[PDB]
């Protein structure tokens, strides 16, 4: 059927726009930052 | 003629301070001291915003980076013919003697001097970048 | 050299400054952390309870003014974490603050004293 | 100390500056310039990237099908197309209050959704789909796809799986592959499921994966096509009360040239599209066996090239070396490729507007304009590109001692002359364009609209009239009833695309008056001078008498200093950046021109058209005053409505625009200076010189500062533009 | 850090040297001119890149130049 | 030494010191000698918690309590606002004396006792057999949660639908069926995929 719940934009809307564009900028800014040995 | 060692107990120009002075860089990569004979006390213009008092006889003077210490060494040649030296002094306590290098200002010829970056050819004559092309990295055709 | 004014050389706010947990330079970075997490939660708190878009509905807006600030200071938290790892990698008395154990344990001190001091704030309007 | 981002360069890495990670990012598809790249390894990066971008694409794909299959309409749509706006996704966003909810909750579904501008409801209805199942398949399939493909990027570079440089410059296997294999053996598919699916879909009997190894796409079963009786194919097709969908007037033909458009859906027939796609596929397979590979017969490129110079000498060498500056230069392949795409996509946006081929779109009127702005400026985008990579091959591949008085060495050799006249054709088209309008604005501000300059566009109308059109009175060729042309296809194809040309209700061939004629000049100083711009980008990239040696400091560079004069916006770099503007100002007169001649189309008054497009001052009240009072309106003291959207959108791409001036306009230098004032008073702040930065602020470099600040032209400009263009269509109609 | 160039048109003015703010230049004995004198660049690692020394070569073409290279402390001229 | 398929190979940095090693890393990012140890010590009580949580769940379905994702809403003989103030409270002191023990020792304990073991059976194969139990019930525990996502009921109510009909009633006839079945799929071709570039 692939059709999702009716609370599915209820999770995936805030998820990609809070959690996930954190992580990926925290994991980025580290990434930056890190000196070579 | 012999390098020239830094002085750290020389006396600086009367000045008041300012806001545009040594900054984290000095204590944490390196800063420049300027050294220079007065023949009078003289008011002079501070690289860094303001008038300052050079005392007669040594003159000691610390910038962030090697362009106000030139800047300096050419405003008290120009105007009051003056001889100013200058070094690079690291936080360990490394002193780097850097102009004039040889003792002798460069817009004179001295001997001893080895010829550094010099291409026997004229820029007409320099290859095109294809030939330099896929080489370690960026590289321009007047590096070869 | 720079300049020195009485603004930037009075004793009493060298004595105010010197007396910030900030300043203490000999405690441990997890109780500067926690100091520091609750005087800014407490204060977080107020704007998201005063001017959230819940502000006008009874009972409900101390709790998602409260719910939004404990959010931000989570935020904070882990802004602290990632400073910390890409701040020291390598390398008076040197403050154990500025190094990478010291601010891990200074940025948990602050979570936990910033949400400490938001669910203070949040019954102290009770 | 140094830092591992970006791997790539090490001269980057080794950065203090908040520029490494600016450059880090601008720089990361500049293979060439990667420290240690050679050829082999650049055709396998590029390979991989390949994959990946054909990755992404599939996965979009897949996701506006699935979007469409799960908060559509697609179901209600195909019930009633033309009284029912079709839904792209719906939204979720806590921000909206409760009339913003109500305001957005339209189309017939359960919550706030967003109107689709893309048409995809149209080509999929045409194509076959008829329900949410089979959008959800189709999503399915091409996210299976998209996996496949980004599995081969990845494959394609661990060992036992790259490619040898070799492989990678077989360009006579490559090119009869492309030919036979993705060109006419994908056409043939197509025109198998046009036949088997589309067709009979359009006739309401459904063929899908579980019955169409059953149903006979025709009643005579694959006979007339091995006994060579073809005609027998085209015999019976739909008649004109057709119903799409439906049986009622259906035909049994699968293969016919009719022309014109169909009387309900007012687009292509489906059996003119299938037999067009076998055609095409027919002669690309055959085009597919052109050159020789490894049996013998066939082609080489290299002997073409050589054996095709003049014996008088007009071109010098010719073509000798051409072929090995071509296949050794990915610059020279990539401009080639982009000029190609952008005509082709100029050429979509043109047909699809004149010719619609999915049923119901030219109804669609917010849908037309959306996808013919929307082509057109990605064709100007990519135009400017073609031209820019163009530079980069003057400079980084172009090789004077193998292209020894070819062809493209003399180009070179008289560059001054091309730049000349191109300058010459832009100078005459724009004096004489804006004189015509000055003086056309001066006799409408005097109240003497009888005293403006109104020629009449004869070579264009002449052209219409051979087409077909009799409205002018030429009656030669397609207009005269005795022609040989005429009467050559009256049996074929030709009453279908008269009937179709001669009705002024379609975008078929509009009528042209002086406006249309201003506003071609109009468009003719466009392109000149945009292409002059990139043309004189790319023949002086090399160098020019201020900078003789400009081929040693690469394609882009800031400047040569304020020395000779001053060298500000020297490099090829700047001349594709001055060119960008050129670019958007054509596309918006081309634009400009379609939205208002299809709006007063629509509108049922072409003469407002005919009358306010010969002075400037028409166009800005009758067109953009005008159509802009429902868009400003969006959102007032009053309240709201559905068209809030585009009036906040309207105001972003205009701060965008005027944040964009600001890096145009202000230079480094002031910058640079309060950032160091900004540095100090950081540094002397207590509680807050605790905390540091890893890397030193620094204002943006002057190229940085040009692509930001023409970043922020576009983005504005194209939003901007895109919601004025879908809220004064939608709005209207 | 930046690249300068010395070429063999130069003619030992000796202007790019007094035109340049960081010592970058000098001036070493040739055999090549009547000046009996040539540029040099042995501090490269302290150029900025101003490009002062192209504005005061008076030979056609220019006998210095300046190509930006790597961006550091000391060629982005930060004091801080 | 069995590694997680049949002939794979350790990444350089999993040769084996580490107790339950199999050369499992693809994204690498246990490459940091420093992270091992704190990502292990992460895996260990993760696991513990795991291992607490999923005995719980699975002893509250066999006497007939409610359920594990209703048991918040019942109302108990407390208030929930307190409840969360003492969980945090006591929580702090004992979190903060568990990270000192990981820093002067390198593993768990509790209080002030860094090895805790009252009995004292802690051997070299006593921590392995907390590892692999760990991981048993962590993935116990997100196959508690899944099968209350889709089919709801119970874990145990879940186990005793799967023995009325085997063949009809799994993840692959529930309404997670190609999601799953796709994605088993790739999994079996994976090992060929690593084993046919190495
Ligand atoms: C530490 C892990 C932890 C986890 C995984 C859960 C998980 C859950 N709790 Mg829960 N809780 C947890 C700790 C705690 N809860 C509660 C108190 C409650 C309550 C009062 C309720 C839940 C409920 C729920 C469920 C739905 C919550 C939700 O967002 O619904 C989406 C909306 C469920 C998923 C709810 C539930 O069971 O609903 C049927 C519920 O009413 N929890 C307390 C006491 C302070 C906890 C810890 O101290
Ligand atoms: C959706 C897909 C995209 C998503 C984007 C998402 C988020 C945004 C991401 C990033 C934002 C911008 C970040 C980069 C800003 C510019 C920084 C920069 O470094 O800028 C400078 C870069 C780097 O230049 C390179 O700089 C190099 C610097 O080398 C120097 O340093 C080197 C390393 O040490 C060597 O030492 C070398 O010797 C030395 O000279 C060289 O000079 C190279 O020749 C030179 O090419 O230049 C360049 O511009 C390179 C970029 C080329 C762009 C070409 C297209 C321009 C199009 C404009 C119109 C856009 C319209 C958008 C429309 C939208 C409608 C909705
Ligand atoms: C490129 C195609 C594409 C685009 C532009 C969107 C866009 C959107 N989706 Mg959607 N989605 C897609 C594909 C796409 N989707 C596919 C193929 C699926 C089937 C698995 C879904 C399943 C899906 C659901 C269930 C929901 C959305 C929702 C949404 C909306 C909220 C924002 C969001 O991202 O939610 C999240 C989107 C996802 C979690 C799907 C992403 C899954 C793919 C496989 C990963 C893509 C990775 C990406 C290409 C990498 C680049 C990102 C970044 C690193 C640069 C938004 C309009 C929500 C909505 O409807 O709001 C009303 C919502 O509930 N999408
Ligand atoms: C693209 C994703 C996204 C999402 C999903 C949200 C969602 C939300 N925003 Mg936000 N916003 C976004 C992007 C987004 N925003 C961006 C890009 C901007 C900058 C332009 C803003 C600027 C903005 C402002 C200025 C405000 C919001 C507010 C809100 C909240 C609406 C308040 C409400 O009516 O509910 C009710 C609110 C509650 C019941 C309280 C809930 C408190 C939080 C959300 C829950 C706990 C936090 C969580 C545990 C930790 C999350 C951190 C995570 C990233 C690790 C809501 C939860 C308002 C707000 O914050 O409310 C005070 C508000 O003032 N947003
Ligand atoms: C019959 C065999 C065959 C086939 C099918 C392909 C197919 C393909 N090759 Mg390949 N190739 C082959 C043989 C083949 N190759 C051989 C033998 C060699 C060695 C000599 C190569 C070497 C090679 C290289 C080096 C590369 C490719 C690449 C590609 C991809 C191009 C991507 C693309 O442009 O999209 C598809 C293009 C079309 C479908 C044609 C479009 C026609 C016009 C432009 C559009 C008009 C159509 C219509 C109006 C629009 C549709 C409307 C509506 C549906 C929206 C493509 C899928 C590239 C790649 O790797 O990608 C991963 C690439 O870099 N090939
Ligand atoms: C098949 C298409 C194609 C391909 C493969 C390339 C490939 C390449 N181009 Mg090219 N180009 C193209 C088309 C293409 N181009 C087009 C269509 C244009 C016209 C716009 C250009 C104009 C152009 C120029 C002027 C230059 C290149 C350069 C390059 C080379 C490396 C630069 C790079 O990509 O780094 C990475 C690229 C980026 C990081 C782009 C920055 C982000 C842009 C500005 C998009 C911003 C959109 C914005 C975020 C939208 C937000 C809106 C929303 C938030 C509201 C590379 C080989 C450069 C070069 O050769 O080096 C000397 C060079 O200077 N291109
Ligand atoms: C409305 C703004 C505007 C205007 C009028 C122009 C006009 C022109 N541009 Mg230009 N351009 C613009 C914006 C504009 N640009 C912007 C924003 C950019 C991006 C920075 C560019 C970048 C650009 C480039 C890179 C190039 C041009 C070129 C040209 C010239 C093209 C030749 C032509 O059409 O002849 C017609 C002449 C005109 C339209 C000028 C107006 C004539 C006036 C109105 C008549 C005199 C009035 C009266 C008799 C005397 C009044 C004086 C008073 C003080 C007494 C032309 C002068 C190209 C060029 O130089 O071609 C050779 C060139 O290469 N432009
Ligand atoms: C509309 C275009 C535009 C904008 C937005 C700006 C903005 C700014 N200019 Mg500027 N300027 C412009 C045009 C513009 N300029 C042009 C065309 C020129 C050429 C003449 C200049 C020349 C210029 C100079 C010479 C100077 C400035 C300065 C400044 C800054 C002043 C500080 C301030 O206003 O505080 C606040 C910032 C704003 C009001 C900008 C809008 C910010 C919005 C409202 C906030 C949105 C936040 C949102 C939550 C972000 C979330 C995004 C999400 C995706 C996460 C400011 C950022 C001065 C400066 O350096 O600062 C002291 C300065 O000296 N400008
Ligand atoms: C660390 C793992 C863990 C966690 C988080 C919980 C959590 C919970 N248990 Mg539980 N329990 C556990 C392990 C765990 N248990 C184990 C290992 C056993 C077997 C000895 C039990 C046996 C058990 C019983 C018999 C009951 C609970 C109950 C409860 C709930 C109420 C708490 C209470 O009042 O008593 C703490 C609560 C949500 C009570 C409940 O509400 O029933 C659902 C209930 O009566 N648990
Ligand atoms: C710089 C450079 C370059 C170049 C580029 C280009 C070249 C661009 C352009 C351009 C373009 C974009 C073009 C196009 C074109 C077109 C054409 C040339 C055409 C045509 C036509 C015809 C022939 C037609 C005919 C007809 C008609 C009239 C109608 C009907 C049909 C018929 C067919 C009959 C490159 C990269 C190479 C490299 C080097 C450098
Ligand atoms: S300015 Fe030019 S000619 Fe004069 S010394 Fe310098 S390089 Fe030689
Ligand atoms: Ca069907």
């Amino acid at each position: 059927p692939f059709v999702p719940p009716s609370w599915a934009p209820s999770v995936f809307v805030p998820l990609t726009g809070l959690v996930l564009p954190a992580i990926a900028m925290a994991t980025l800014f580290v990434y930056i930052e890190k000196e070579a040995p | 003629w012999t390098v020239p060692t830094l002085n750290p107990d020389t006396p600086s120009p009367i000045f008041g301070g300012s806001t545009g002075g040594l900054l984290r860089k000095a204590q944490t990569e390196e800063f420049y001291v300027i050294t220079w004979e007065a023949k009078k006390e003289q008011i002079f213009e501070m690289p860094t915003g303001g008038a300052a008092i050079m005392r007669q006889g040594p003159n000691l003077l610390k910038f962030g980076k090697k362009e106000q210490c030139l800047a300096l060494t050419t405003q008290l040649r120009n105007k009051f013919k003056l001889t100013p030296c200058f070094y690079r002094v690291f936080p360990d306590g490394k002193v780097q003697y850097l102009h004039p290098a040889d003792g002798v200002y460069p817009e004179k010829v001295n001997a001893g001097r080895v010829g550094a970056n010099q291409n026997m050819r004229r820029i007409g004559q320099n290859v095109n970048p294809i030939k330099v092309k896929f080489s370690g990295r960026m590289m321009s055709p007047a590096e070869i | 050299g720079m300049l020195e004014t009485p603004v930037t050389s009075a004793p009493i706010v060298a004595t105010y400054l010197s007396n910030l947990p900030a300043y203490r330079t000999g405690v441990a970075p997890v109780l500067r952390g926690v100091e520091i997490g609750l005087a800014h939660g407490f204060l977080l708190a107020g704007p998201f309870i005063k001017l959230g878009p819940l502000r006008n509905v009874p009972e409900t807006a101390e709790i998602a003014g409260s719910l939004s600030a404990a959010g931000l200071v989570l935020i904070l938290a882990l802004c602290l974490s990632i400073y910390g790892s890409a701040q020291f990698q390598s390398t008076v008395a040197r403050d154990p603050l500025f190094s990478a154990d010291g601010w891990s344990e200074f940025a948990a001190g602050f979570l936990v004293g910033g949400e400490a001091g938001v669910a203070w704030a949040y019954v102290c309007t009770q | 100390a140094t830092k591992l981002f970006p791997k790539f360069s090490q001269g980057l890495a080794q950065d203090p500056t908040t520029r490494r990670i600016w450059y880090g990012l601008a720089m990361a598809h500049d293979f060439e310039s990667h420290d240690g790249m050679t050829e082999e390894n650049l055709y396998q990066k590029i390979f991989a990237s390949h994959f990946g971008q054909l990755s992404i694409i599939f996965l979009w794909t897949s996701g506006n099908l699935f979007h469409v299959a799960w908060q559509g309409n697609f179901e209600q749509w195909v019930t009633d197309p033309v009284h029912i706006r079709p839904i792209a996704h719906a939204i979720w966003d806590p921000h909206f209050g409760q009339p913003a909810v109500e305001a957005f909750t339209r189309g017939g579904a359960s919550g706030p959704v967003n109107i689709s501008t893309s048409g995809v409801y149209q080509w999929w209805y045409t194509i076959g789909m008829r329900t949410n199942q089979d959008l959800y398949v189709g999503s399915v399939f091409l996210a299976l796809v998209s996996a496949i493909f980004l599995f081969a990027g990845w494959l394609h570079l661990q060992p036992n799986f790259q490619p040898s440089l070799s492989w990678f410059k077989d360009a006579e296997s490559r090119l009869n592959h492309h030919l036979s294999g993705l060109f006419g053996v994908s056409s043939l598919a197509w025109t198998g499921h046009l036949v088997h699916v589309a067709i009979p879909e359009s006739r309401g009997q459904h063929v899908g994966w579980d019955n169409f190894l059953s149903v006979l796409p025709h009643p005579q079963g694959l006979t007339p096509f091995f006994t060579g009786n073809w005609a027998a194919y085209a015999q019976s097709p739909d008649t004109a009360s057709h119903v799409f969908g439906t049986a009622q007037g259906s035909g049994q033909a699968i293969l016919t040239f009719l022309g014109g458009f169909h009387p309900q859906t007012q687009s292509l027939w489906l059996t003119d599209m299938a037999h067009h796609h076998l055609a095409i596929a027919v002669i690309f397979i055959v085009a597919g066996h052109m050159y020789r590979t490894n049996f013998g017969i066939g082609h080489r490129m290299q002997a073409i090239l050589e054996a095709h110079t003049p014996p008088s000498g007009s071109l010098g060498a010719g073509h000798k070396g051409l072929f090995d500056t071509v296949n050794n230069s990915l610059h020279f392949q990539l401009g080639l490729a982009l000029a190609s795409v952008g005509t082709i996509t100029s050429l979509v946006a043109q047909h699809m507007y004149s010719l619609p081929p999915y049923a119901f779109q030219a109804i669609d009127f917010t849908t037309q304009a959306a996808l013919y702005t929307h082509h057109q400026y990605i064709a100007g985008f990519i135009m400017c590109g073609a031209f820019a990579h163009g530079a980069i091959f003057f400079i980084r591949d172009y090789d004077p001692e193998q292209n020894k008085g070819n062809v493209l060495a003399r180009m070179l050799d008289h560059k001054e002359a091309l730049i000349s006249h191109l300058s010459w054709v832009s100078l005459f088209l724009g004096f004489h364009t804006l004189g015509l309008y000055v003086h056309n604005d001066v006799m409408q501000a005097f109240g003497t609209p009888e005293k403006q300059i109104l020629i009449e566009p004869v070579f264009a109308q002449w052209i219409q009239a051979a087409h077909g059109k009799a409205l002018y009175g030429f009656d030669f060729l397609l207009s005269s009833k005795t022609s040989a042309a005429f009467a050559n296809g009256q049996s074929l194809w030709l009453p279908g695309w008269l009937d179709a040309i001669n009705n002024n209700q379609n975008s078929l061939f509009l009528t042209i008056g002086p406006g249309d004629f201003l506003v071609h000049h109009a468009i003719a100083l466009g392109l000149h001078t945009t292409t002059l711009i990139l043309v004189k980008g790319a023949l002086d990239a090399r160098g020019s008498k201020l900078m003789p040696d400009k081929k040693d400091f690469g394609y882009s560079f800031p400047c040569d200093g304020p020395g000779r004069g001053g060298t500000c916006d020297i490099s090829a770099y700047d001349a594709f950046y001055l060119a960008v503007f050129w670019m958007l100002n054509t596309i918006g007169w081309v634009t400009f021109y379609w939205h208002w001649k299809h709006l007063t189309l629509w509108q049922g008054n072409v003469a407002q058209f005919d009358e306010s497009s010969t002075y400037l001052m028409g166009w800005l009240r009758d067109y953009l005053w005008l159509n802009s009072s429902q868009l400003i309106n969006g959102y007032n003291p009053f309240g709201m409505n559905s068209l809030s959207v585009w009036a906040w959108t309207f105001l972003f791409g205009h701060l965008i625009y005027a944040t964009g001036f600001m890096f145009l306009i202000s230079w480094r230098g002031y910058w640079q200076e309060l950032i160091e004032t900004l540095v100090w008073a950081h540094e002397k702040t207590p509680l807050a010189n605790l905390v540091y930065w890893k890397d030193k602020p620094v204002a943006l470099s002057i190229v940085q500062a040009r692509l930001v600040g023409l970043a922020h032209f576009s983005v504005g400009y194209i939003f901007t533009y895109a919601a004025f263009l879908i809220a004064s269509t939608s709005g209207r109609f | 850090a930046h690249i300068v160039k010395i070429y063999d048109t130069c003619i030992g003015c000796t202007q790019c040297v007094r035109a340049c703010p960081l010592d970058v230049l000098e001036m070493v004995p040739w055999d090549g001119c009547k000046a009996s004198q040539m540029a040099s660049a042995p501090r490269t690692e302290d150029c900025v890149g101003c490009k002062r020394c192209e504005t005061a070569c008076p030979t056609d073409f220019l006998s210095v130049r300046v190509y930006l290279g790597s961006e550091s402390t000391r060629s982005m001229g930060l004091s801080y | 030494r069995p590694m997680w398929y049949p002939g794979a190979t350790a990444p350089a940095h999993l040769d084996g010191s580490m107790l339950g090693d199999y050369g499992f890393d693809p994204l690498r990012l246990g490459v940091n000698k420093d992270n091992l140890k704190w990502f292990r010590e992460a895996e260990l009580t993760n696991g513990r918690w795991a291992m607490a949580a999923v005995v719980g769940i699975l002893f509250t379905d066999a006497v007939g309590l409610p359920k594990f994702w209703t048991a918040g809403a019942e109302k108990y003989a407390l208030d929930n606002q307190t409840l969360a103030l003492i969980e945090v409270a006591v929580f702090a002191v004992l979190e903060g004396k568990r990270y000192e023990i990981y820093k002067k020792t390198g593993e768990t304990g509790f209080l002030s006792f860094a090895p805790f073991d009252p009995m004292g059976m802690k051997s070299e194969e006593m921590k392995l057999k907390e590892l692999k139990n760990g991981r048993l019930a962590m993935l116990a525990f997100l196959g508690f949660c899944s099968q209350a996502a889709v089919y709801g009921k119970g874990p145990i109510e879940t186990l005793q639908l799967h023995l009325a009909d085997p063949g009809h009633n799994n993840i692959y006839t529930s309404s997670v069926g190609p999601e799953t079945a796709v994605t088993v799929a790739v999994l079996c071709v994976l090992p060929m995929i690593i084993e046919a570039t190495k």
